[PDB]
């Protein structure tokens, strides 16, 4: 089972602060150092500090300016880390990684996207993506669904909750006012749709909303 | 603090060869040093240890050699799952560090587009906004670039395109092309048509559909 | 048995702890200071183990106030159990000796 | 004896940025680089100690970095009064020595 978890997302206005958090699961030892990396889209892994709970002792990078204040919870197994007075500079997914004193990085947890913004959280809209009635298929068929108008990044999309995987693409989010939107695709063999039933799970951490979208043939 | 240079950035190599990634520590760090694999949209994965050590559930494609100033993580005959940054970290000294990444990228045979093109949804007209979807899916190269026609004339305006990295399940690349419009703006036109240009073709390929 | 032995023995069990315990907090000592290398429990038991036998390598060392003191603990309690060693060996010896005698 | 490299001579942020000064010594010396500032005509002022221990009355805007032979002398958001000329300095090995100057422009 996920040895880390954190939650999918966070948004703060400029200024303000935020605490994130990640929940330990698995063989826990006083030995153990759980850390915070800092990765911003396109860019690499900027280590930021590191906490050993049994202790509650904790350490930072110094090379960069002090934004962090790590601290631990025993009872509930879990690591915390403030953020304070952010601006976009500090936009970034957050990762916690747990290391048993020996120098690597065992495991890490999924990641908090945090977006330093003053706009508003908004879920998206997702709607069908079905050929039209004139479009001729082979012996496969795209599908898809188009997920607009929502804010901050990110949403998971998935297809028939994950059980069909080969065959998707989900692009990049394209930003514009504000407001992201991206779609996600799909191929499956042409004979198979609509008697095999597809539907894309869109989930907005976010806003914690997950909305499903079955895909049918247009009228 | 020890400073982790990994060069290339970037690194091209033909399905099923050997290829290499260099890490160089800016002092001696005898073996003390481990490597990460990271995909796209996902979190870093531990992939050698100690320079050299196994971890269990990694393919054994996967080695790594080295003490001292240069390390090297290799992999043997490199496949499709492997496309992804790679970075090297190193625990000799406080503060641990990370190498700046490189990015394996293949190169396989060419690949025309599959094109789709999408009417805009019900849901959404009756919401007041139209958008008509494209999918250029699954080509190689990369390069490539697509045209929208309405009623025949080229337009530009309200298209918004977005491109996917290299496929870890083919090596191929995708793209999208949404070209929105207003409920009503929507409604004064017939015909909506995607063209696709790459170097597969000297002629473009198009997916139309009336409105009607 | 006799108090030496107890004394000894005591100062074997005593030592280990120390081992564990001055591996434990030397790391914690140690981490956030710039340049230091006792980082990692593995590597740091096997310091204090050739610290506490006065061997000293010097392939690894405390940099920091609190590693050092934790280090002249360790030194202390490996010095002093040796020398407890050897007085209850001696004094095994010598009682011995009285009989042979 | 220990050479204390500091480059460039001159330095130029716009009010508020972030600016960062760098040392860079001939051989390890650890942390053993303390960070000095002098206004015109002012006497030397200690501003950091052993590479990153602050001193009491310095603004919390000053920071420092390294280990080895290269070090940064970081100040978050600079203004007015930070107008000055820095040097480094190390206590490594006799004879103490000192880096040729960064002179903060804004
Ligand atoms: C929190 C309390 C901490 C107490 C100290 C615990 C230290 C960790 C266990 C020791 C070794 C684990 C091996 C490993 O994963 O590391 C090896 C990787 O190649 C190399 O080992 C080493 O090179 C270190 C050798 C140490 C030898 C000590 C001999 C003492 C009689
Ligand atoms: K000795
Ligand atoms: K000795
Ligand atoms: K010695
Ligand atoms: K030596
Ligand atoms: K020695």
């Amino acid at each position: 089972q996920v040895q880390l978890q954190q939650p999918g997302a966070e948004l703060v206005k400029p200024g303000a602060s935020v605490k994130l958090s990640c929940k330990a699961s698995g063989y826990t030892f006083t030995s153990d150092w759980i850390h915070w990396v800092k990765q911003r889209p396109g860019h690499g892994l900027e280590w930021i500090g590191e906490i050993i709970p049994s202790y509650g002792r904790a350490n930072y990078n110094e090379k960069i300016q002090k934004k962090a204040t790590l601290t631990a919870d025993k009872s509930s197994s879990t690591a915390f880390m403030q953020l304070s007075s952010l601006t976009s500079e500090d936009s970034a997914v957050y990762y916690c990684a747990r290391e048993r004193g020996d120098g690597y990085f065992a495991v890490w947890g999924a990641g908090t996207t945090v977006t330093v913004s003053s706009a508003k959280t908004t879920p998206p809209s997702v709607y069908p993506l079905a050929p039209g009635s004139a479009a001729q298929t082979n012996s496969m068929v795209t599908l898809g669904c188009l997920v607009k108008g929502y804010f901050p990044e990110p949403v998971t999309v998935t297809w028939n909750s994950g059980s069909l995987s080969s065959g998707v693409h989900t692009f990049p989010a394209v930003l514009q006012s504000d407001l992201y939107t991206l779609s996600s695709s799909v191929t499956v063999p042409s004979s198979s749709w609509p008697s095999e039933t597809v539907t894309c799970n869109v989930a907005h951490p976010a806003s914690s909303t997950k909305v499903d979208k079955k895909i049918v043939p247009r009228d | 603090d020890i400073l982790l240079t990994q060069s290339p950035a970037i690194l091209s190599v033909s399905p099923g060869e050997r290829v290499s990634f260099s890490c160089r520590a800016s002092q001696s760090i005898g073996t003390d040093i481990h490597w990460y694999q990271q995909r796209t949209n996902g979190s870093p994965r531990l992939l050698i240890k100690y320079a050299s050590e196994s971890i269990s559930g990694i393919p054994s494609r996967f080695s790594g050699s080295g003490s001292g100033t240069d390390f090297t993580l290799s992999i043997n005959s490199v496949e499709s799952e492997d496309i992804a940054n790679y970075y090297c970290q190193q625990s000799n000294r406080w503060p641990f560090t990370f190498g700046s990444g490189t990015k394996l990228e293949i190169k396989r045979a060419d690949a025309a587009p599959t094109v789709s093109i999408f009417p805009p949804s019900s849901e959404q007209l009756t919401s007041g906004g139209a958008s008509v979807v494209c999918f250029l899916n699954n080509f190689y190269p990369k390069d490539i670039n697509v045209k929208w026609k309405i009623d025949g004339s080229e337009r530009q305006n309200g298209v918004l395109n977005s491109w996917t990295d290299q496929d870890s399940k083919d090596s191929t690349y995708s793209m999208s092309s949404t070209l929105t419009l207003t409920k009503d703006e929507y409604e004064r036109h017939n015909s909506y048509t995607c063209e696709a240009t790459h170097k597969t073709s000297t002629s473009p390929i198009v997916k139309s559909f009336n409105r009607n | 048995s006799a108090l030496h032995w107890r004394a000894a023995g005591a100062a074997t069990v005593l030592l280990v702890i120390v081992l564990l315990a001055g591996s434990y907090l030397a790391v914690l000592a140690e981490r956030g200071a710039p340049g230091a290398q006792l980082i990692t429990y593995p590597r740091a038991l096997w310091w204090a183990c050739e610290t506490a036998t006065t061997v000293x390598y010097g392939d690894l060392y405390p940099v920091t106030l609190w590693g050092r003191l934790v280090a002249v603990v360790v030194m202390v309690a490996g010095i002093t159990s040796f020398g407890l060693v050897t007085a209850a060996l001696a004094t095994w010896f010598v009682g011995r000796e009285q009989e042979r005698r």
